[PDB]
DNA sequence: AGCGGCCCTTGTGTTCAGGAGCCAGCAGGGAGCTGGG
DNA sequence: CCCAGCTCCCTGCTGGCTCCGAGTGGGTTCTGCCGCT
């Protein structure tokens, strides 16, 4: 198949392709309103010259034309709304590129999203399933539910009637007991439980459906708090010892030159090594030197530094300048910093050397 | 203006003839080049086996013989249409070996590259 | 406070290394929203970004815990996709592309011939001047000699725009007109050596060829292009703000049009459209290229325009 | 002109028009109206004696 | 029209620009009066240095910064903590203050932003 | 131009007659209300008031059937009202009334108001439109040129300006070349005849020449025969114009199709824009021609930019009528646009909702508001200046400020030339008022008697020169030129004629007797040239 | 411009006369240092002026 | 209801300071060299 | 042992870019809106 696609590249005896403008997602529209007016046309004293119409759908806003002349190509595009704009300039692919523009590429659970609208709004969710076919994705999330609600005995549709003036519930934890003790009827489906229409989780996740257009799936990151309610990765910066524990280079400790994502590359400066060498993460390992300072960014006691007394194969041990204190973290979690821990308070909540009041 | 498909719903791709139609127009006629063998008409079941709902672009031919693109897509023997660029799936390998035995050799649509 | 006053002895000038513009920038990872808050909540990935300065009157910032006043801004950055010319620059970058060939990218005049020993020797401490003389030199010359002996074409400029064009290319046929890229520019650069750019003048330490190439775009601090809280409670952003704002949405589209395969001419057209609103963020009045243009249209306040004649920062200000 | 806003010395900030500074006379009068949009609208003029 | 008392205008410590810390503009803003670039070179002529310091320096936008000793670049300093840390060097002791106008700490920032490394080297 | 559009069903919406009201206001209820002058400054409002039309739509599917409807009064805007106009609500009322309505009587008008601001429109000058003038620029490469600013009565297309150089000497001799609009470079006048479709040099000459005694003129032209001889054919010197273009379209027949419509429609508009009136064309070009000749031998004085009777004055009637005939194209536009994607889908439209008055109302308020005369979002490229808040510091300054002038020179400019006093301004314009500031002579006002002419048609004009013994152009011969006397009509040559003197007796005695002639027309009879020429420009 | 700029005095002075923008792109691209010596440059950075 | 695009009418359009001087790029022409006869 | 190319260089021209005094007091308009998704 790829000796004859050869003898099938294309040639300048062949009809050339070019670009044109168009409106967005009428694309199919476009071409075959266009066919039905070149047959139309076909009778005619002028018929279209060009020689086909390309719509593809990995390219959006756009629709390719072989033909012999662009004035061809104008021809056949005059008298379509969507390609109004497109009327004014046609583009001249390259030979090239023509190829490319043929050729096609064609190709999650347990993962963080949030929603748009709605009553749970601003509300991070986990994926359990997705189904394009029906547009629905299901998420798992912290229930809110109206103790009051219940107690009073109110119906969801009253609720939404006077939704106007009635304040959200916020996030806790499903408990039957609670609605048992405030008289509400719980149901038991198998390890979900049914109340008002809705499946909860023994544990108390909430579990439901909702529109993917509803769901946000883009620029969308859960905190720290929120990750804690609902229970490879490298910290390489410039400035830090690190060391080539695998390769054929081994037992050699280098300087963080340069920093990149899954292939760092860094250009590592070894003892009595002018040159810098080549080592993506997984070769790369934080190692460091006896009485140094080391900071660690992420760990049971992050944003603590210390001196290291020893260094084991995977335990490095550290005493904080806190407290007289044995701390053991991963070796790669250390790093190494001689700048003294800043300390910096999260939330600007108070500010150092600011009076407090911890009792009247 | 039979060849171009009725509308935008229900279109399918030809995982042979590489045509783009509908469902109904394909029960209705079938290829325009491929009936004898596909025997699309009169059986809705051999259009379901022989055309696939998913497909990736479609490009119209005026002119396969002088139609560099179809020269490419192996559609220039083909009379002037519209043709999907690719499809997806494969015919079934009974109606395979009968055309085997008809001595037209089957070709696979998916000129997409699989990633 | 505590740190020693000081007066000035000099003023080191030069252009900021990438590595630099990253290393000074509290927005770690870019900026990669063009929305400024976030129900109100200023995003930090977003324009107004806390670690860049304090935002509200009687505030501290995020970075050095300080309150309006004794606040300076913090810098950000963003990771352009893909290299960009710098306006200001341009001219500068194609006298050192006509000084050196494209592909050892060595001098088209060696550093041990005479005449350029001469050069240097006579233009000492004069870096504009040496650069001018050695431009003429490798004018004179078109070929690499311990080079390629290949065929430097002829660099041409076109708005933002640079086309590189081969009269008598080496092989029977390779290439007649290319338009140069700013990736390509910026490969050629870093393949440059050290002492041929002391040659050209262009002090190594404090300034590459290669930094001349936006890669890294450095992000004023609020307190540069200050956003007014309003009678009514939008808030007004800056004309800064409203062009970084589009350079960061074309930085993202083509960020996508990249991670997800987008055919090579849309990929090209972003690349066009960035350089061209970088280019406008530098300087709002190239001739021939359009304006850009606010709102109702009317034309922005390039940083350029901010400094450039009476009723300036040097003139109307200093 | 006292005016003030309802906030999205709580729920109201202070948005009044102040007589300009150093200017002093005697406010000659007064007129209320609606703007096309029907929105409270009041000029006053002031006169000082030079 | 023109009568005196709708010219009459004085300032000491105004309000000031948002952009730049100087004085505002106009007396209906109870703005300052303009030391041009000839009342700069006048004095330059009569060579009051420090009239012309105080002038343009200490009575129009005095300002102060952190200054790294090494790269010569502004340097975070939270002044409660005491915290000098300049990011590119890592440094925190080779910290120096250093007086300036706040309009010249925004040329300079403005310059920066058209990537150039105005680098101010105390020594 | 009515609008036409295909989805197949075609419609016409071709507009008839305009309906303006008296200035109205409305409240939420509904209720209009007549706004005072003194309420419209009062509540910050804008004296203006709605404006309509009719519109009648036709459409056409198939078997030629006619659907002509009519939508009368349609509302498509408001149109501010200059106060004491004779359609604004204080027209003709009395003393006592104006007293009760609390206006003074003897506030003079002559403004608008705008959301309550008082704003008044400063003529603006510029250079009077269809005529000749000689320009020598040594500076340039052009040792002199004539220039043409044509323009129709009324044309939504700017003033299309043409010039006709003689290059500097210096191959042999010095080449006459025309630039015309929408051609980016010069061509020669040979060439442009030919195109025109004159091809004999008898003929081109008898066009520009009139005199062949002269060979002072006949060899100075020469030399552009010599340069444009190789095109001999209409057909290629229109080839050839099209290759010109600034888009030359690749086909020989496109290319010689757009020249044509460049010439018929973009060259000389006033002298005509409609097929068969090549011969007028030729004739004005060669006129144009002749005067570059004699400028360039002297034997006609160079014309003076600032002499002001080359001059006009566009008052507030021109300007709003450019402002209004802008905003109605794009109101058209957005017409077509609305009525276009509803007939896509086969349904009809609208018309009503189709149409955006605030299109209109907007545009006209944030004009006379902001000043900047144009478009909003092209406020950088409008001139700014006009329509300047009244200045109410006194009567003398609002009568001065309402008598204003302003000259679009630019400020910027240091040449003393244009700003300088000049001789015409007698009695015109007051030689002391002008402010000292850096718009010194830039500034004007009018002296107490001037009065500025605000235009008339000329048919009146033409048909009483036809029944006289004048000549038409196309009906004489060239040879009757030279000696007879040319006769101009807001710059378009007519005809001729052989008694000037008894026919410039006629013209006067006929306008001081107001019978066909009224005042404001001028006619000037130039007896050391041959020319008589007849304004009625406003 | 220049006869003044193509002397060498120093960038910032240039700046402060004219071409503000061309004459900081140039001290940039070249790495040049101004002395602090003229009276404009110790304007500009608030320091008592020679 | 929020994001994207965009109106300069002539897609092709008038002067948004015009003019006064520097500086860069390129056409052209001559001086002189040099591998063929 | 000339010599027509061919290189190098200088002239000259054209075209492009930046500047065009200092301050002051007032005023108004505007800082999106509609089609598409
Ligand atoms: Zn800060
Ligand atoms: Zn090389
Ligand atoms: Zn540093």
């Amino acid at each position: 198949d790829d000796i004859t696609q050869q003898q099938l590249l294309p040639g300048v005896k062949d009809p050339n392709l070019w670009t044109v403008k168009c409106k967005i997602g009428e694309e199919r529209a476009t071409a075959i309103s266009l066919m039905r007016k070149f047959i139309a046309y076909q009778f005619t004293d002028t018929p279209l010259q060009i020689k086909s119409v390309v719509a593809p759908e990995h390219v959006k806003g756009y629709i390719y034309v072989e033909a012999y002349k662009q004035t061809h190509v104008k021809q056949a595009i005059e008298g379509v709304g969507n390609l109004r704009l497109g009327y004014w300039n046609q583009q001249m692919v390259p030979i090239k590129e023509m190829t490319d523009v043929l050729k096609v590429v064609k190709e999650k659970p347990k993962s963080w999203v949030r929603l748009k609208r709605g009553i749970y709004k601003d509300d991070i969710a986990q994926v359990d399933y997705v189904e394009p076919s029906q547009n629905t994705i299901s998420l798992k999330m912290i229930p809110r539910i109206d103790y009051d609600r219940i107690k009073a005995r109110m119906s969801l549709k009253d609720w939404f009637a006077k939704r106007k003036k009635f304040k959200r519930p916020p996030q806790r934890l499903f408990d039957a007991e609670k609605i048992r003790s405030l008289g509400g009827d719980v149901a038991s489906d198998g390890d979900f439980l049914i109340f008002e229409g809705n499946r909860y989780s023994r544990k108390g996740f909430l579990f439901k459906s909702f529109a993917m257009s509803a769901v946000i799936t883009e620029g969308v990151k859960p905190t720290l708090s929120e990750l804690e309610k609902f229970e490879r990765e490298h910290n390489f910066q410039p400035g830090d010892n690190v060391e080539v524990c695998e390769g054929e280079l081994i037992n050699l400790q280098g300087k963080i030159l340069s920093v990149d994502g899954n292939k760092i590359t860094i250009m590592p400066k070894h003892e009595d090594l002018k040159d810098m060498l080549e080592f993506p993460a997984q070769e790369l390992r934080k190692y460091f030197k006896m009485g140094d300072h080391v900071k660690v960014i992420a760990g049971r006691f992050e944003g603590d530094t210390g001196l290291i007394v020893r260094v084991e194969e995977n335990f490095v041990i550290l005493f904080s300048d806190l407290t007289m204190h044995e701390l053991k973290v991963l070796p790669r979690d250390l790093q190494l910093c001689s700048e003294t821990a800043s300390g910096v308070d999260v939330g600007g909540q108070h500010e150092w050397g600011e009076l407090v009041q911890l009792d009247p | 203006l039979e060849t171009v498909p009725k509308d935008l719903r229900h279109l399918r791709a030809c995982l042979l003839c590489s045509l783009v139609k509908t469902i109904d127009q394909f029960e209705y006629d079938g290829c325009d080049n491929c009936d004898a063998y596909l025997q699309m008409k009169g059986n809705r079941e051999m259009v379901y086996d022989c055309t696939s709902s998913s497909f990736d672009g479609i490009i119209a031919m005026m002119s396969p013989e002088d139609s560099w693109v179809s020269k490419w897509q192996r559609v220039s023997n083909f009379k002037p249409g519209v043709y999907a660029v690719s499809v997806t799936g494969r015919l079934p390998q009974g109606i395979v070996r009968e055309l085997k035995s008809r001595g037209v050799a089957y070709k696979s649509r998916d000129t997409a590259i699989k990633t | 406070s505590a740190c020693p006053l000081r007066t000035i002895k000099r003023v080191q000038f030069g252009v900021l290394s990438p590595d630099e513009l990253k290393r000074m920038s509290v927005t770690e990872g870019g900026i990669k929203y063009p929305e400024t808050t976030e129900g109100g909540r200023p995003k930090l990935g977003g324009l107004m970004d806390p670690r860049q300065g304090v935002i509200e009157r009687t505030g501290r910032c995020q970075t050095c815990a300080g309150n309006m006043t004794e606040c300076p801004g913090h810098f950000g950055h963003i990771e352009l996709a893909k290299p960009v010319f710098h306006v200001g620059f341009l001219v500068k970058t194609m006298k050192v592309l006509r000084c050196v060939c494209f592909f050892c990218s060595k001098l088209l005049v060696d550093s041990n011939n005479p005449k350029i020993k001469d050069i240097l020797a006579k233009s000492k401490g004069q870096p504009k001047k040496r650069l001018t003389h050695v431009y003429d030199l490798c004018k004179g010359k078109n070929i690499c000699e311990g080079g390629c002996g290949r065929y430097q074409p002829r660099i041409r400029r076109s708005g933002l725009e640079l086309y590189a064009e081969w009269k008598h290319v080496n092989e029977d046929s390779q290439e007649k007109k290319i338009l140069l890229s700013p990736e390509r520019v910026h490969e050629i650069f870093k393949r440059i050596s050290d002492e041929e750019c002391f040659v050209l003048g262009m002090e190594p330490r404090y300034a590459r060829p290669e930094w001349m190439i936006v890669t890294v775009l450095p992000v004023p601090p609020l307190s540069v292009r200050p956003a007014v809280v309003m009678q009514g409670s939008a808030r007004n952003q800056d004309d800064l703000t409203h062009k970084l704002a589009d350079i960061v949405k074309i930085n993202n589209q083509l960020r996508r049009n990249e991670q997800n395969g987008a055919a090579a001419h849309v990929i090209a057209e972003d690349v066009k459209l960035l350089q061209f609103h970088v280019a406008t963020m530098v300087d709002n009045e190239l001739p021939g290229l359009p304006r850009a243009m606010q709102k109702s249209g009317r034309p922005l306040k390039s940083l350029k325009q901010r400094l450039k004649g009476k009723e300036g920062r040097v003139r109307g200000n200093l | 002109i006292g005016k003030t806003v309802t906030l999205p010395r709580y729920t109201k900030r202070d948005c009044s028009t102040f007589l300009r500074t150093s200017e002093t006379g005697i406010v000659d009068q007064v007129m209320v109206t609606l703007n096309q949009e029907g929105y409270k609208f009041c000029k006053i003029r002031v006169r000082s004696v030079r | 029209k023109h009568m005196v008392d709708d010219k009459i205008h004085s300032r000491a410590r105004g309000p000031i620009q948002i952009l730049n810390r100087q004085p505002m503009e106009g007396r209906s803003r109870d703005g300052g009066l303009r030391f041009g670039e000839m009342e700069r070179d006048c004095q330059i002529a009569h060579g009051a240095a420090q009239f012309l310091r105080e002038r343009l320096f200490e009575a129009s936008d005095p300002y102060q910064v952190h200054v790294c000793n090494l790269c010569g670049i502004m340097a975070i300093a939270n002044t409660r903590t005491h915290t000098y840390e300049c990011r590119g060097c890592r440094n925190k002791t080779q910290i120096s203050l250093v007086r300036m106008p706040y309009a010249c700490k925004l040329l300079f920032q403005e310059l920066m932003s058209m990537s150039i490394a105005p680098r101010m080297m105390s020594v | 131009p009515p609008i036409d559009l295909q989805a197949p069903p075609r419609y016409l919406l071709k507009f008839e007659q305009i309906y303006l009201s008296k200035p109205t206001h409305w409240e939420r209820d509904g209720a209009p209300s007549p706004m005072m002058p003194n309420e419209a400054r009062l509540r910050n409002l804008t004296y203006s008031a709605p404006l309509y039309v009719d519109i009648t739509k036709t459409v056409i599917k198939e078997g030629e059937e006619q659907l002509q409807t009519q939508h009368q009064k349609t509302f498509i805007g408001k149109i501010p009202i200059m106060l004491r106009s004779t359609y604004c609500l204080l027209n003709g009322l009395t003393d006592r009334d104006l007293c009760e309505l609390n206006e003074c009587p003897l506030d003079p008008g002559g403004y608008f108001i705008i959301n309550g601001s008082e704003k008044v429109l400063i003529a603006q000058e510029k250079m009077a439109t269809n005529t000749v003038y000689v320009f020598a620029k040594k500076d340039s490469k052009y040792a002199y040129t004539g220039e043409c600013r044509s323009c129709l009565e009324n044309s939504s297309r700017p003033t299309s300006t043409i010039w006709v150089s003689m290059l500097a000497r210096g191959a042999i001799g010095q080449r006459i070349v025309a630039t015309l609009p929408y051609i980016k470079q010069e061509v020669p006048i040979i060439i442009v005849f030919r195109a025109l479709g004159f091809v004999s040099d008898r003929d081109i000459l008898e066009h520009i020449i009139y005199d062949f005694e002269d060979p002072e003129m006949m060899e100075m032209v020469k030399p552009s025969l010599d340069e444009a001889f190789v095109i001999q054919e209409q057909n290629v010197a229109l080839n050839f114009i099209g290759s010109r273009g600034a888009k030359p379209g690749v086909t020989k027949e496109k290319r010689i199709k757009y020249a044509k419509e460049v010439l018929q429609k973009e060259m000389l508009p006033h002298v005509g824009v409609s097929d068969f009136c090549e011969t007028k064309k030729a004739y004005f070009l060669g006129y144009m021609v002749h005067r570059l000749l004699l400028a360039a031998l002297g034997r006609r004085e160079l014309d003076d930019r600032d002499h002001y009777g080359n001059k006009r004055l566009d008052l507030a009637g021109p300007l709003l009528a450019f402002l209004f005939r802008g905003m109605f194209k794009n109101l058209l536009k957005e017409v077509r646009i609305y009525a276009q994607k509803f007939i896509d889908r086969g349904k009809d439209f609208n018309l009503e909702l189709a149409i955006k008055t605030r299109i209109i109302s907007d545009g006209l308020k944030y004009s006379l508001a902001t000043g900047n005369w144009g478009d909003q979002k092209k406020a950088h490229q409008a001139r700014a200046g006009v329509s300047q808040v009244l200045n109410r510091l006194t009567f003398a300054s609002t009568l001065s400020h309402l008598r204003r002038l302003n000259s679009p020179i630019g400020r910027d400019g240091k040449l003393a030339k244009p700003r300088q006093l000049h001789n015409t301004l007698w009695g015109m314009v007051c030689p002391a008022e002008t402010p000292e500031g850096h718009a010194v002579g830039l500034v004007k006002n009018l002296a107490l008697m001037a009065y500025i002419s605000v235009g008339s048609q000329p048919s009146p004009i033409l048909e009483f020169l036809e029944e006289w013994s004048m000549e038409n152009l196309e009906e004489i011969s060239p040879a009757a030129i030279a000696d007879a006397t040319k006769i101009f009509v807001n710059g378009c040559w007519v005809g001729i004629h052989k008694d000037p003197e008894q026919l410039m007796n006629t013209l006067r005695k006929l306008r001081r007797q107001m019978d066909i002639i009224v005042s404001e027309v001028s006619m000037i009879r130039d007896i050391r040239e041959r020319e008589i020429r007849i304004y009625t420009d406003a | 411009r220049h006869g003044v700029n193509r002397q060498d005095t120093g960038p910032l002075m240039k700046c402060s006369f004219e071409e503000t923008v061309d004459v900081l792109m140039e001290a940039a691209a070249h790495g040049e240092s101004d002395p602090m010596k003229g009276v404009s440059e110790n304007i500009m950075l608030g320091q008592l002026a020679p």
